[PDB]
């Protein structure tokens, strides 16, 4: 929760929007996906959201399974990636460090247990990509208990009980799946006071980065675009590092306005 | 916030992404308007009378168990259209799809028999199929790809995770988000979300209920026990349900042992697997110490499902039902019994259960007991990989 | 002398060597006896419900019609245990074979269908089953080869004159004389010496007595035509004869036109062949200027016989029942027409009675019609020897 | 039929038995089937029974089978055996020459027609192997009109209306197919005046021959036999014309006592 009250302060007072991007642990191995974090920070990432290999994702698009695949093929496990997770609090103090998760990698040995090692280790946030509200109240409460932000997707047809829903649950940000105005679900959100809105899916260009502020978010996530960056440049490490670093300076760029 | 239960004690729910949410409300409410539906309830009856061949008869297998105190019969879905019984809940889910006005059926298969079902469901009934196959299941069961296609279905290949019947399932759950307001997700087993556990037994249940009034007429009382084979876990809760309230009357779900329960290699996640959340639901999983889902193994593909449906994790957590395992060996015995024996091939995933029902009798021979075993499919299907295997050994 | 007519009109009679005869009429009297036994009757009525499956529905296809005056209804003798009707008459014979008190089966076989039908009635039934099969048949129908084998037969394979279904029926008939105090010839068609024309028609009857009841029941009147495809007749005069005397009832046989009458590669001798004394019988058959005996040709393994029941060419004779031929081609696309429109896949034989009742609908497409096809098999057998030749063309 | 009369007078003053061998015509080629045919008469034979090659000969065993495919192999058809027929008559003026037929062979072209041919070129009986006395009526009535005699198989087990049938039907000889003893059905066949007994089936040592006049027959008939020596010589006619000479000479000899 805390680091994520702090960024979006930080960011009001600059009248800047966040950018925060997703990459899977341990892809294509733990080296080099430590090597591609400490470049996605280095280029101006707000916050990162960072997803563990789970052997059955039903939530992700192809780009995201393949790096599954990828972690899984150097030998990536739960283990490891909380140990990376360690590395990366230890060497970056304040940047928003979000989870995204399949349901039974935490319920596996407790859901208790589960946010507990991740307040050990320095995570802010998790969203359970399987989880609806409707079956939230373990996985929320139980996050609450150990001060991390349980992150909720609102998606763009939300009936008025769903944002009422999202907006008293979710902690950190609202993740604000791009019928249904922009305009509307945004100032829905606000009037509940609902964590601030992050738009993704499909954000891959500055302009809409400005567009997503603009609109009234806080900022915008993106993901496949950044994992495409490495499916393309597998075979050359050091060109994957510059155009991860072009990128996300680009997309970070256009939330300064 | 739903109208029906999604829980069978703490197994169950709706375990998916928060946009498929409101295609699994949506069924559900359609199908509590239909199951109060007069002219639903006479329709479906009709489809099942007419087309599928209802009612299946009830067979005496008198030289099975000569010189023993067993009386067995044989209930037998191998003689519903398809040659087994997914077509009972195939026409009632693609009844259900025109009642929402849906013009479009997914589905997932892995090796293929409930494929081709919803293909001949979808092809009757003016639905527009597609399909959703593991690789690996594509590529040994060219028989069953066919049929889909002779059948008008088209039919999509999964080269994601292992490429099988879970990967599959996978992929029918990424694509109905975008289309659920024309398409119906049609799910080949009493498992996945709430509504799906229920939906697939209460239109399995007259397995059951038919059964039941067979027994009564020909022996004049109710079973010892009803027997089913157990992969997801439709047939033997359709075989169930009708008697989960006669507490008399025993209920026997037999998983795959595989290779054995020892090495590892089976498909019994109910007795031998720990409680997980995957699929949608909430029950017992083949999965590792760390939580990945695993394939199951079983000689026979249609019991190759790494989870089963979360009403069979109750009705064993309660003591109403007894939940045991067959081995590949033992299978393979029970089929070559019955061709010999009574003239009926039945499918290898059949011939796990009819197996503990031998072995219920060859046990103890004296015991005065009604056994009926649910034989879900024939097992043409199946006769080159049993020559196969009985050709490797001599 | 005989206790009943061997002929039907010219057709017909007992041309066998001497030798045979008091195994005629051995089962002759055993028949006769049997026909008038009211026990023998409900033990042969109890395994056709329990066993078998009986009554076959009757399914009204509206799909294939729309558009036209034509009401079509498929009886459906697919759902029918081993998947043809040639089950209903096995469990007759075997029971025959029974009451004279034999232990043993003698039968001849082409593609396998009948040779499997007489191997289950044989293991339910407690014979000892063998059966010929010409080495031709052996080779291309392995399937059924291992089926038989499961359920207890002996296969023996018959390398003489054309090593196919007439050169096995020829071994048929030389094993007999030797043995037929304790083992009974189970031919498996309405054809051959009497009593088997006969007998045959009188164990399939109930394909057109339940057809009359179930049609009365849903159209409140009877059949314009019944339609059944013709390689020996029994599953076409089963469903004839219970129509013989409601003379406003149209019968249609169809015979398979193969490549074409006119290419001479077909198995039609009832229209095209001429009269000859073969198999123990005087009927049309497929013969040289000379008189040698031929080979049918059809895309079709069951209906590749020579010739043809004599109670066909007699109802011919006199103008009752009609007869016509369908190609390779048509009965293709009858076999696609159904699996892509009603979600049934037929065997590559009852497709040819399809072909005529679609040409019936497709030429005439205003004539208010009401139309029943006994659809005699399913068609699982027959998928790799479409799909080779969809594949062959594209 | 007077052939036959003529020869068992003959056989009769002499006190011999009449020894008849079986031969398919056209077996293994024409030109080799005649010179087959000389050879039995010259070496002792006393009648002849001769078939015609059938696509489904039913009623024969495999030895015999395999003598029609021989001939089929060759281009035989019943034309040519009705050819080769008259050239065995014109050389050969006196012995007794019987057909094995089967019943589409003679109903082919019309059964009075069949009969006719035969009483052309010569031939004095015709055995239909699948007509049984109960179907025999046109066939025995039109050989009977063109004097061939219509021979019948009188089985081991004949009760005794098929002995008044059989003997009240026949001409020329009655085959007397080897429950029941020999010495009844052959006393029966006499005391209703039927033709004289041949004994067939299974004839094939010299000692056989002598059993059967003793019986009481008139002599028997060879077939499989004289058909082995053909499928054993094949690849030499030469030693198979000398086999066959001997095994004829042994068996005719045998009938002299
Ligand atoms: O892929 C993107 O552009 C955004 N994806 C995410 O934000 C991360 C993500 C991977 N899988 C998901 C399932 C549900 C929600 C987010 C994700
Ligand atoms: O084969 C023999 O030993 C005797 N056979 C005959 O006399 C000729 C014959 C060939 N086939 C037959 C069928 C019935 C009767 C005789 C024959
Ligand atoms: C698929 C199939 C099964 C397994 O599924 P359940 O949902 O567990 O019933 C069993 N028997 C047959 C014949 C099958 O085709
Ligand atoms: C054998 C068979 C036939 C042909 O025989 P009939 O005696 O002419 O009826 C027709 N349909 C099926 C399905 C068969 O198996
Ligand atoms: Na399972
Ligand atoms: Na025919």
């Amino acid at each position: 929760m805390e680091r994520y009250e702090n960024l979006f302060a930080q960011l009001n007072d600059r009248r800047e929007g966040a950018f925060v991007p997703f990459v899977t642990l341990g892809d294509p191995g733990i080296e080099q996906s430590l090597k591609i974090i400490d470049t996605l920070i280095d280029a101006g990432a707000d916050a990162l959201e960072l997803g563990v290999p789970f052997s059955d994702p039903l939530a992700d698009g192809p780009t995201i399974q393949n790096a599954n695949l990828r972690a899984f093929a150097a030998g990536v496990t739960p283990a490891q990636c909380f140990e990376m997770l360690a590395l990366i609090r230890e060497k970056h103090p304040t940047i928003p460090i979000g989870l995204l998760m399949y349901a039974n990698l935490v319920f596996n040995n407790g859901i208790d247990a589960f946010y507990a090692r991740c307040e050990q280790v320095g995570v802010d946030s998790v969203l359970v990509a399987d989880v609806p509200v409707e079956e939230s109240a373990p996985f929320r409460q139980a996050a609450l208990r150990h001060n991390i932000a349980p992150i909720f997707i609102c998606p763009p047809n939300a009936d008025d009980d769903l944002l009422r829903q999202v907006a008293s649950y979710g902690r950190g940000y609202t993740y604000l799946l791009s019928a249904l105005p922009l305009h509307h679900l945004i100032e829905k959100l606000k009037e509940y006071h609902a964590a601030p809105a992050l738009q993704g899916f499909g954000i891959s260009s500055p302009e809409q980065v400005s567009a997503a502020v603009r609109a009234g978010a806080a900022g915008a996530i993106s993901g496949s675009a950044i994992v495409k960056i490495i499916e393309k440049n597998l075979a050359s490490p050091k060109q994957m590092l510059a155009e991860l670093r072009s990128f996300v300076s680009a997309m970070k760029a256009a939330s300064r306005a | 916030t739903t109208l029906l239960n999604p829980y069978f004690g703490e197994f169950g729910g709706m375990y998916v992404p928060q946009i498929l949410m409101p295609a699994l409300n949506q069924l559900e409410e359609a199908f509590v308007s239909a199951q109060k539906d007069p002219e639903f309830q006479a329709q479906f009856a009709d489809l099942l009378k007419n087309y599928a061949g209802r009612p299946t008869a009830l067979t005496k297998c008198q030289n099975i168990t000569a010189g023993t105190r067993t009386t067995l019969y044989l209930k037998r879905e191998d003689l519903l259209h398809g040659g087994a019984h997914k077509t009972n809940q195939v026409l009632g889910q693609a009844l259900l799809a025109k009642r929402m006005g849906k013009s479009e059926i997914i589905a997932e298969t892995g090796a293929g028999q409930h494929g081709v079902a919803s293909a001949l469901a979808s092809a009757l009934l003016g639905l527009k199929c597609r399909i959703y196959m593991g690789a690996k299941d594509v590529e040994r069961q060219s028989p069953n790809v066919f049929r889909m296609r002779l059948m008008g279905a088209e039919v999509i290949p999964v080269h994601s995770g292992s490429a099988t019947l879970k990967d599959a399932c996978n992929e029918a759950l990424r694509d109905w988000p975008g289309s659920y307001e024309t398409a119906h997700y049609m799910l080949g087993t009493a498992a996945g979300p709430h509504p799906y556990p229920t939906i697939v037994r209460e239109f399995q249940r007259m397995i059951g209920e038919e059964t039941k009034a067979q027994i009564l007429d020909k022996e004049g009382r109710l079973p010892d026990a009803v027997i089913a084979c157990v992969g997801g876990g439709s047939n033997a809760i359709g075989m169930f349900a009708d008697f989960i309230n006669d507490t008399s009357v025993g209920l026997i779900g037999v998983e795959p042992g595989g290779h054995g329960i020892e090495t590892g290699e089976h498909g019994a996640p109910l007795k031998h697997g720990r409680v997980g959340i995957y699929f949608g639901m909430k029950a017992p999983m083949m999965q590792t110490a760390d939580g990945q889902i695993e394939e199951s193994y079983s000689i026979s593909a249609g019991l190759d499902f790494p989870s089963v449906g979360p009403q069979h994790a109750y009705l064993n957590s309660i003591g109403r039902a007894d939940y045991v395992s067959i081995t590949d060996d033992e299978a393979l015995e029970a089929f070559k019994t019955l061709c010999r024996h009574e003239g009926i091939i039945p499918a290898l995933e059949s011939s796990h259960a009819l197996a503990h029902a031998l072995k219920m009798m060859r046990e103890q021979p004296e015991k005065e007991q009604l056994l009926v075993v649910n034989l879900s499919g024939r097992g043409d299907k199946d006769i080159f990989t049993v020559h196969d295997i009985l050709k490797a050994r001599g």
